[PDB]
């Protein structure tokens, strides 16, 4: 069946004196965004962001919009509480984030579930892998943890992660089976760039690949490098595929000694390129 | 709250060819807090029709966003992405380089 | 499918 994930990334940011916090939730299947909710609209609604979601009927959008609106109120409260727990100066913008969702392996049994939270960009509380206990990041989040233990909330999240989360991931993969599920293998090449009288930069490119995960490295004679290698962050092309490059500075006349290596799910055998 | 300075890449969707229509991307990542100002420029002038992705964040909580616009590389035109962010004591401009 | 947070912080 090969692995997949459903994930939501949710952010609220306070703007004191200038209105209610701005709240945005975005949903992904694997590396593909498919839904959003943004509180900055006259009439905010949960909305499709992938073609294959557009034929979900109105009851889907209604239910999801109700859940997102409840979350919006939860985030407003949490921003206020966290500020009190951490004894911060009033005024000032703060952020609360949540990331949650499910991964499946080669069956419809949940491989891993997530329910993690962050305040001001740093861990606050997260549900452990057992889906039974909580890791509190500090003594402020310990207050929250005791509240959530007494409520039995781990059971609530466990039920979602094992049930409805995986059910709907399954449905999304069917709706977008065409585009999700594909593997676009990287097209690779090396470019050559004079640097000085003594050396040159060789740059090894991987273009148009999906999914985003890839390994791209240079070697000097079968061994990984004893020198600096520039490796840029994997980056979106905009059209649903990804790009990456790795550059080495090498002495003139020794260009043939260096090999670029590309590993990706969509490649029968790893690629080896040489200038 | 620890501020994280945005990491910026400016690059084309397709390998650039002079005179051929393309898309210029400005991918800004690994920043905090989420308020950010991104603009793209051609020859030092703001480009007016710039689309932005919905902002999201990575596993490590840091925010990212993709800005892009239509463009046509030529031998003499130049392109840049200018980013303002609270982590930075002034705006950061990154010029498009067809080798990167 | 989106799930709202059960309890307050």
């Amino acid at each position: 069946m090969g692995p997949h994930s459903l994930r939501y990334f949710v952010t609220a940011v306070s703007r004191p004196g200038l209105g209610e916090p701005r709240f945005i939730a975005v949903g992904y299947v694997d590396d593909t965004q498919f839904v959003r909710f943004d509180s900055d609209a006259d009439n905010p609604r949960f909305e499709p962001r992938a073609p294959w979601m557009e034929q979900e009927g109105p009851e889907y959008w209604e239910e999801q919009t109700q859940r997102a609106k409840s979350d919006e109120q939860w985030f407003r409260v949490s921003l206020r509480t966290a500020q009190r727990y951490y004894n911060q100066s009033k005024g000032g913008s703060h952020t609360f984030q949540r990331m949650f969702g499910c991964d499946v392996g080669s069956d419809w049994r949940l491989l891993r579930g997530y329910q993690q939270f962050a305040y001001d960009g740093r861990d606050y509380i997260a549900l452990n892998e057992d889906l039974k206990t909580w890791t509190a990041a500090d003594t402020a989040a310990l207050i929250t943890r005791r509240k959530w233990e007494q409520a039995g909330d781990a059971e609530y999240y466990r039920a979602y992660l094992e049930g409805e989360c995986v059910e709907w991931l399954r449905r999304y993969l069917e709706l977008g089976n065409e585009t999700l599920l594909r593997t676009d293998s990287p097209k690779a090449h090396v470019t050559y760039h004079p640097r000085s009288q003594v050396d040159v930069t060789l740059r090894c490119w991987a273009l148009g690949f999906y999914p985003a995960d890839i390994t791209l490295t240079w070697q000097l004679n079968g061994e990984d490098l004893t020198q600096d290698m520039e490796l840029v962050e994997t980056r979106p092309a905009g059209d649903g595929t990804f790009q990456k490059w790795a550059a080495v500075v090498v002495p003139l006349g020794k260009e043939q000694n260096y090999t670029c290596h590309v590993h990706h799910k969509g490649l029968p055998e790893p690629l080896t390129l040489r200038w | 709250m620890i501020q994280k300075t945005p990491q910026i890449q400016v690059y084309s969707r397709h390998p650039p060819e002079n005179g051929k229509p393309n898309i210029l991307n400005c991918y800004v990542t690994q920043f905090h807090p989420p308020h950010i100002e991104i603009q793209m420029l051609k020859n030092g002038k703001k480009i007016p029709k710039v689309e932005m992705s919905d902002m999201s964040f990575s596993k490590d909580w840091s925010f990212y966003i993709l800005a892009h616009t239509e463009f046509t590389p030529t031998e003499t035109d130049t392109y840049a992405c200018r980013v303002k962010h609270d982590s930075m004591a002034e705006p950061k401009t990154v010029y498009w380089d067809r080798d990167m | 499918k989106y799930l709202q947070v059960a309890s307050h912080v």
